[PDB]
């Protein structure tokens, strides 16, 4: 292991579950879990037949207010989705016996498909899922009702859009967690082009799980992106346990404290004595009615600092019930902080700053919009390495209905198939029993 | 907790606002009314919109740990008071209000901005935050306004009266009186009924609660103490980000 | 005196000092000139068109207060702040178009390409038949096949081609009209710096018509120009009109040996190359011409760079690409108006100067909280201490912008590294968010608060230095108030060195050229004509329409 | 096996080294060769310590012509490129003795970095390989010499450039054979964004050697792009055996009997009788003095076709020793052979329609280039699915220095470090092990 540092494991309820756990157990080049999730969002494309039938049965095809008089075509594709859904399968399988899964929802409304792992090993990117099951599903289709040469384009401007005229997949009836690597704001940020609706439609608007799951996908990026690398690798895994994976149940025992009653501010003095108690900040300087802090280690101070605005945001987001105070949770937690301690916030400066065109770009009419329609991969919220989009997931998470484009309205395919998978929908749970079984062997 | 570093007034009036024990001096009496009057999201007697039914009607550790703000329960929905403060020695300035407002207030969404400050949550509870805003040292009624639009006058000159400018003059100051009439609410429609603010703070006591720096009073770059702090994040800040 | 004082008495009768004044008996709109002329037009443009349009009656009611003239600073033209506004202003319009329009192509791989592929003599004598080829060819005109339909010499008689080359005997035997003299245009230790850079390369300067670049976009620039060389080189070195080493011209004129003003945007927001988010800080410092004719004053020259971004980035940039409407018209103008920037940034600079000397001072964090924090209180005083300065400069970013453009430019000439001159830039916007608890709009600090750490960063989106940063810096990509003084940062220490360019010495040469529409060498003097209605702007459509 | 077809496999001598093997021996989702040069081709990353050095030294960063006056920085990089590179590689690595692999090249002036697999198996994409790499040598470079933090970011710019002002590493003293995601003319498309110059480098300029590359490549891209599913796959990996593996010594045959004398039509001929002796192809009716031929195996005749056309590309470009004429062979063997016997040509028209483009964009003014600077990302040679472009890799092979962009001039830096792998510079050899050591497991 290349770090001493130790952490307590806990699950969603705040219990133990594994004691003195190496922090490279928990990293994303390690944890099995982790690499699981990673993969299974890499491959997990939704296919939905009825919007499939829909679009041939009024020819409307490629984008918003589409439609081609004259080029209608009546197929019963959910009647035979089973066959359908076969036959697509033999064609997306490499072998009878890889990881190819093929599952129909919904009655066969809907149908998950996991491409396999195979064809990834020699593949550059992640564009084989959608690209594969779209070609299967259109081929299947065709087979199955014996459209003719002339009319099977229409199957495929029902399956996949108007691509590539359009460079997106522009009215496609399949969906994917990532977007198409065109739309990287840089490279790397694949597993940041996530929507938060996304994260927290699949985990079933549980704050914990989407808070753990959203920590999870920014702090995997942040390796890819090569902010994880040398110096800055520690930071990076101790944001992770402590901020999103409740590491020593700080970000837990921190929203029961401070539940019933707390304010922001009353978080920020309990984690301050919490940091002093645990020698992680100690008094450097005393001025005129005022001690200055210090610390020998600021990824610690960091990890505990972001460990408070978790709970910041739990406790004054979970009270309004309303996930739009997160934006200024995550401004005013850090500034706040700074001006207690005198030591820099979480990511020294960054939280603070994506909070302050968090805060702007979600109350203004300069675009942006609402809290769940943010990721890592937008303008907005990918300057903070990590550290502030997980906030976002657990406030979401605790929205009571108050958002207009809410999980229900940008991601209603995602929440129905891609909550099947359990890593996705429970991933505090497996990501934890991986760091135990490989404890002893980092 | 200490909030805020410095040996100035400003400093201590800081410290004064963010401070929950700090019991805030009540300068006017405003009725239950007129706040819902100033505030104009619905009139006196009018039923709370719900944006979604009540929380009565999943498994969350999260959700059973936090209780939820009383307009949150009824699904109230989500609606704010903004001010704006005159940098010529109002007692509360923006970034001292958003400050003040996540240490006292639960489930409180506040922006700052250079001409205008807002806080947003369920209406209900907004009600009962807004008459200690408006009743207390947070507001005077001739350097702060309560504006929903048309902000500008934070940093302009003050008329005749010692009123700040309001584009659309929500607050009237009575020469004959020596008080501030209300006669219009936050967004600009005019009341039935003005509402009373008081009398203007004079500009000793002004000076005396103020929390913004001015070098006709208490100059930043007098209180050396809390230059030191901020000048001591930027350095840390700088060596965080490089190592 | 402050450099402000005459401005302040122009907008108000009460003395600058004085906190009182009286509102809402100006009479509205009708106060001003310009509202007036905007009142009237809009009624006859709704008569015309049978559709409401202007109406001073919808929503609330401008002019409560006084509706303030505007001094373009360094000048003594005093116009309302309409006419600033760059739709308004023919001469902002023609700024970004004369930008837009060009684009740098080598000649080294062609002539190479000439000599070995090709075997043919390539002489000074060859590239003026070439210059004089490519001349008739760039603006839209034929050279090879018959029965071509042509461009109206006359609606393109702002496009043509002219090199430049650091060997001086080469440039003497070109044909002068297409040379860019650099002993001319730029004094003598510059001129050398120049020359030494370029050596014996021979570089094209092509600027293709405004008509097409309004009509097109700025890709379009380098594919135009790509074009007509290669047409050209096709008819003065007589090659096959088209064979096989004819290829080799298209992919050089159009990658190898090109240089776009402004590369292109990633997809959120798409453009392509040459338009103004793909322009780096350096290069708009190079742009603009003041350091060579204001060398002896360092700050002149960061202010006209100043100038030249904050109405390139906020106005046109920020104001209308991304977003667009009234725009962004004085949180640009208080960058380069009232002469209030200068007498910050020439305070700075004379405390620089008898403290340190310029570029004496250690380049580290010292330097930084000195310079910086003295300029910045300097700044914030002089709102404090003129009421008229504070009702002048009225929203919080417009004064976060100028406060810390003084106190980062300040810092830069201390140092002579551009780097640390940010880092100042960062720390007056701490302090003055303590000192006025406020800064700007809701949104203004979000690249501050990342600032300080993002310095002297070197991880991968993060670390750049200045010079190389641009409106596509991932923290700077959104938000007004920032790009165009950021431009002045990374002018100032090359200012205070003396050096003849910021980031790239072929786009400063590319500049120095007398037969530009715009005067790049007195940005806010063409800021002034334009406001004026007194600018003469190409790409106008006039000869083909009726009276 | 899903295919009935077995293929014999012959070496770059034309002696046979295999006998029988099954089709799917040969496929991109099944060869461990093929595998082991994809993820290769992914995690390889060359680094110019050299011109690192002379970037800081000059202060030339960010772009050609590009100079920040008083910012030079002199380092002895390649003096100190032992404890550099030492120094990169403990960042780069994930666990010791893991797949990291960082050598040194050119005493020093060049580094040769393979990225872990770890690193991979947790990524969505490919970029991590130069974005770890560049970052662990920044951070390598200011250990070894402490550079200070007023200057570290001058190293930043030396080795990955104007990044992130610009989208691409503009400027950068790394190399890589794949470029940024968001230059993909499409999803799926990340393995043709690779320049023949490239291949044609690290190949050695061996004919044979950079047609299976090539074709390796292009069609390995066709099961990424879902082109190579269902229907189609049969027909890809026909034409992968047949145009660049070599198969049945059809390639090596045609290029043997018509290389002293021979000329495109010639080859068409003895491709035509070649197909009719082996059953491909067979007399479907008989026209005045014209017989018009057909066939049963649209796949396998085109595959015969391309094999053809590859040899055909040697006979006709080897004798002018200049590449440029590829894109009249592309051409010409399809239009003629169309004519000749009354069949599709190659990829049914599409290398044919690409060729005309091809060849209008390399001998006209409107862009394109010599043949070398295309690659299957380009919008001129995109359309053919891998048919075409390993052709140009073969004329490139062969041109004798009649190139203005050859890969010495657009790909030194992949010349001199990307062909030290075994695997890419001589692909044919391990392919063709691999399928044969499989052959029992298809
Ligand atoms: C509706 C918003 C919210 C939003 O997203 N944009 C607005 C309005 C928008 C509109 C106003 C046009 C109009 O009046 O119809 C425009 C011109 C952009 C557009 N769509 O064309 C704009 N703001 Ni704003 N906006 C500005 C500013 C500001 C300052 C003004 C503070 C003051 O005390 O007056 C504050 C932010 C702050 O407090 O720091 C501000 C707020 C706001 N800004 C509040 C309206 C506040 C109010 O009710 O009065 N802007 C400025 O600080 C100066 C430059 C000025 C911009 C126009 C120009 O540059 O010429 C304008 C830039
Ligand atoms: C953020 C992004 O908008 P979206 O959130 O993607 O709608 C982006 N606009 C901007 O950055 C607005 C910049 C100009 C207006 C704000 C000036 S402070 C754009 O339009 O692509
Ligand atoms: C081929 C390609 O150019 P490059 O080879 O990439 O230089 C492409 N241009 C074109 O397609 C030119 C189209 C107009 C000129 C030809 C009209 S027949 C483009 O610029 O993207
Ligand atoms: O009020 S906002 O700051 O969002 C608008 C600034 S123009
Ligand atoms: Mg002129
Ligand atoms: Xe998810
Ligand atoms: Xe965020
Ligand atoms: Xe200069
Ligand atoms: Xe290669
Ligand atoms: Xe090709």
């Amino acid at each position: 292991a290349k770090f001493e540092d130790k952490v307590d494991l806990y699950d969603d309820r705040g219990n133990l579950v594994e004691e003195q756990v190496p922090l490279e157990a928990l990293s994303p080049l390690r944890n099995p879990a982790i690499k699981s999730i990673v993969q299974g969002i890499k491959r997990t494309v939704a296919v939905n037949l009825e919007g499939i039938e829909n679009a041939l049965k009024t020819a409307k095809v490629g984008g918003p207010a589409c439609k081609i008089m004259g080029r209608e075509l009546d197929l019963d594709i959910v009647g035979n989705a089973e066959s359908i859904a076969a036959a697509a399968k033999e064609m997306i399988q490499v072998t009878e016996d890889d990881d190819t899964n093929v599952e129909l929802l919904g009655g066969g409304k809907r149908a998950l498909v996991q491409v396999p792992s195979a064809r990834f090993d020699v593949a550059a990117e992640y564009s084989a899922a959608p690209l594969v099951t779209a070609t299967a599903f259109v081929q299947a289709i065709i087979n199955e009702f014996d459209v003719s040469m002339y009319d099977a384009n229409m199957v495929k401007a029902a399956v996949l859009g108007r691509y590539p005229q359009s460079v997106e997949y522009m009215g496609a009836n399949i969906a994917t967690m990532l977007d198409i690597p065109q739309k990287l704001e840089g490279p790397g940020y694949a597993l940041r082009n996530i929507m938060v609706n996304h994260v927290v439609a699949a985990t079933l608007k549980n704050t914990l799980q989407a808070a753990a799951l959203s920590t999870i996908l920014e702090q995997t990026a942040m390796f890819e992106m090569g902010d994880a690398v040398g110096a800055f690798e520690r930071m990076h895994l101790l944001g992770l346990a402590y901020q999103g994976m409740n590491a020593d149940n700080l970000v837990f025992d921190l929203v029961k404290a401070n539940g019933k009653e707390g304010t922001v501010g009353s978080v920020i003095a309990d984690l301050v004595e919490r940091a002093l108690e645990d020698g992680v900040i100690k008094v450097e300087k005393e001025l005129t009615d005022y001690k200055v802090y210090g610390t020998d280690d600021l990824a610690m101070w960091n990890a505990y600092a972001a460990a408070g605005l978790m709970a910041a945001t739990m406790v004054n987001q979970g009270a309004a019930r309303a996930a739009q105070g997160v934006s200024s949770t995550l401004l005013y937690y850090n500034d706040l902080i700074e001006f207690e301690t005198g030591l820099p916030s979480v990511d020294f400066g960054k939280v603070e700053g994506t909070a302050v065109g968090f805060s702007f770009f979600s109350h203004s009419i300069y675009g942006g919009g609402g809290p769940g329609i943010f990721n890592g991969n937008h303008i907005v919220t990918r300057h903070s390495k990590g550290f502030a989009i997980p906030c976002v997931a657990a406030a979401m998470a605790l929205d009571a209905g108050t958002q207009m484009f809410s999980p229900e309205a940008t991601s209603g395919l995602i929440k129905e198939v891609f909550s099947q998978v359990d890593e996705f929908r429970e991933p505090l749970k497996y990501v934890v029993e991986a760091a135990a079984e490989i404890k002893n062997e980092i | 907790a200490q909030y805020y570093p410095g040996t100035t007034k400003v400093a201590q009036n800081r410290r004064n606002f963010c401070n929950p024990e700090y019991e805030l001096e009540k300068l006017r009496e405003i009725s239950d009314e007129d706040v819902v009057k100033i505030l104009g999201h619905r009139a006196p007697g009018e039923e709370y919109p719900s944006v979604h039914p009540p929380l009565e009607e999943p498994e969350d550790a999260i959700r059973e740990m936090v209780e939820p703000i009383d307009g949150a329960k009824a699904g109230d929905r989500v609606r704010y008071i903004q001010f704006t403060d005159s940098m010529y020695f109002a007692p509360a300035q923006p970034y001292v209000r958003s400050r003040a407002y996540l240490c006292r207030y639960r489930g409180a969404d506040a922006g700052t901005l250079s001409g205008r400050q807002i806080i947003e949550t369920r209406e209900r509870d907004l009600e009962k935050i807004s008459k200690e805003l408006l009743e207390t040292e947070f507001f005077d009624p001739a350097r702060s306004g309560v504006r929903g639009k048309s902000v500008h006058g934070h940093s302009l000159r003050l008329d005749e009266d010692g009123m700040m400018f309001d584009m659309l003059r929500r607050q009237i100051y009575n020469k004959d009186t020596g008080r501030v009439e209300m006669v219009k609410n936050q967004i600009g429609d005019e009341l039935d009924e003005p509402v009373d603010l008081g009398e203007p703070l004079d500009e000793e006591t002004l000076m005396e609660k103020t929390t913004i720096y001015r070098v006709d009073g208490e100059a930043y770059r007098d209180d050396v103490e809390a230059v030191e702090i901020m000048q001591r994040i930027h350095v840390l800040r700088s060596q965080g980000g490089f190592n | 005196d402050k450099l402000f004082i005459n401005a302040l008495k122009k907008k108000f009768e009460e003395s600058p000092e004085e906190k009182k004044t009286t509102f809402y008996t100006l009479g509205g709109w009708k106060q001003s000139e310009r509202k007036t002329e905007f009142v009237n037009a809009g009624k006859e443009v709704a008569a015309k068109r049978g559709i409401p349009q202007y109406n001073p009656d919808i929503g609330t009611p401008l002019g409560q207060r006084v509706l303030m003239p505007y001094q373009v600073s360094t000048t003594d033209t005093y116009v309302e702040g309409d006419d600033l506004h760059f739709v308004n202003n023919a001469a902002m319009q023609q700024m970004w178009d004369d930008i837009r329009r060009t684009v740098i192509v080598g000649l080294n791989h062609a002539h190479a390409v000439i000599e070995k592929r090709l075997g043919k003599e390539v002489t000074p004598e060859t590239i003026t038949h070439y210059l004089e080829t490519v001349n008739h060819a760039m603006p839209g005109a034929a050279v090879v096949q018959e029965h071509m339909v042509e461009t109206h010499p006359a609606l393109v008689a702002d496009s043509y081609v002219k090199v430049f080359t650091g060997n001086d005997e080469i440039a003497d035997e070109i044909d002068p009209a297409f040379v860019i003299d650099i002993n001319k245009q730029f004094p003598e230790d510059q001129a050398e710096t120049l020359k030494a850079e370029v050596g014996d390369g021979i570089w094209q300067v092509v600027r293709i018509p405004t008509i097409v670049s309004r009509t097109c976009d700025g890709a379009t620039t380098s594919r135009w120009s790509a074009m007509q060389i290669g047409m050209s080189m096709i008819s003065a070195y007589k090659q096959a009109a088209g064979e096989a080493a004819t290829g080799d011209f298209a992919y050089a004129a159009k990658h190898a040996e090109v240089i776009h003003m402004g590369t292109y945007l990633p997809v959120r927001r798409a453009r392509g190359e040459n338009e103004p988010g793909g322009v780096p800080f350096g290069y708009l410092a190079d742009i603009c011409q003041s350091s060579r004719v204001n060398y002896e004053d360092p700050v002149r020259v960061s202010l006209d760079v100043v100038a030249t971004g904050a109405m390139l980035y906020d106005q046109i940039w920020l104001g209308s690409y991304m977003s667009g409407g009234v725009g962004f018209t004085q949180y640009a103008t208080a960058a380069y108006t009232d002469n209030i920037l200068d007498d910050f940034t020439y305070f700075g600079k004379e405390y620089v100067e008898d403290k340190y000397g310029l570029c004496e001072a250690p380049n580290n964090m010292d330097t930084v909280l000195d310079v910086a924090t003295e300029v910045t209180f300097y700044g914030l005083e002089q709102y404090e201490e003129y009421p008229a300065l504070l009702e002048d400069q009225f929203g919080g970013s417009q004064r976060a912008a100028v406060v810390a453009a003084a106190a980062g430019c300040s810092t830069a000439f201390a140092t002579g590294n551009a780097q640390t001159g940010l880092s100042g830039w960062y720390l007056s916007m701490y302090l003055h968010k303590e000192q006025h608890s406020r800064l700007g709009f809701y949104g203004y600090d979000l690249q501050d608060q990342c600032g300080a750490s993002n310095v002297f960063s070197i991880r991968g989106d993060e670390g750049l230095p200045l010079e190389l940063r641009g409106p596509n810096y991932p923290n700077y990509a959104m938000n007004v108030g920032h790009q165009g003084e950021y431009a002045g940062i990374s002018q100032a220490p090359h200012a205070a060195r003396g050096d003849a360019f910021v980031f790239n010495p072929l786009v400063k040469i590319a500049f120095a050229d007398d037969n530009l529409v715009f005067d790049f060498t007195n940005v806010r003097g063409e800021f002034a004509k334009g406001a004026l209605r007194e600018f003469e702007p190409a790409g106008e459509r006039a000869l083909i329409t009726p009276a």
